[PDB]
């Protein structure tokens, strides 16, 4: 919304142990290339050669790209992980917020 | 430990004397003959402690106190920090309080 000069957000990284629940927060920088020259291809591998007939597949490619944040070591640090597993006997996720900003092309 | 001007007071106890049968006639001397006895009972102690929990931002994992003993034969020593074969309680190794690294 705001103009070129102002910044659209600020860095946040912390983990605070409030009680029976804990909140982790982190920020990283990404880079997005232009894939496939903005074209959908089909892709396939027939089982004629190489690996074998068990390796066959068929599908499409897309210019789009996506964030995969699903692993544990994204959200914890080896210290904070230690702090978790020695004291606490269980954990489950509750909710999450995600925000992307400071885009520049 | 903690140096104190006024420490917890010292609690003393004794079991009052019961004299053995006196002679018939009056003897002004004090009485040295007593009935042998002992006492027993329970005592409880309730402490209130104040601790500090901390937040340190170092990345890599700290050292902590863990039990590394490989194995123990119950026929002899039993579990470390546990009653051995003969019924005595044994304290394996000394334990200090400084395991957390914190920079000067």
């Amino acid at each position: 919304a705001e103009g070129v000069g102002n910044s659209s957000g600020d860095w946040h990284c912390d983990t605070k142990w409030m009680g029976d629940h804990v909140i982790t927060k982190s920020t990283r920088t990404w880079v997005l290339p232009t894939y496939g020259n903005h074209l959908y291809g089909p892709i396939n591998f027939d089982g004629t050669t190489g690996s074998g007939a068990n390796a066959a597949y068929a599908g499409y490619k897309t210019p789009w790209g996506y964030f995969d944040f699903n692993r544990f070591h994204c959200h914890f640090s080896p210290r904070d992980w230690q702090r978790l597993i020695n004291n606490h006997t269980g954990i489950r996720p509750k909710g999450l917020k995600i925000k992307v900003f400071n885009v520049q092309v | 430990g903690f140096g104190l001007k006024h420490p917890p007071p010292m609690i003393l106890i004794k079991n009052t004397p019961v004299p053995a049968d006196p002679p018939t006639t009056f003897n002004p001397m004090p009485q040295t003959s007593f009935i042998t006895e002992y006492s027993t009972g329970q005592v409880t102690v309730e402490m209130l402690w104040e601790v500090q929990k901390e937040s340190s931002k170092r990345w890599n994992p700290e050292v902590q106190f863990t039990s590394n003993f490989g194995t123990s034969d119950p026929a002899v020593d039993g579990i470390p920090f546990g009653i051995n074969n003969l019924g005595t309680y044994v304290e394996s190794r000394p334990i200090g309080t400084r395991y957390i690294s914190k920079h000067l």
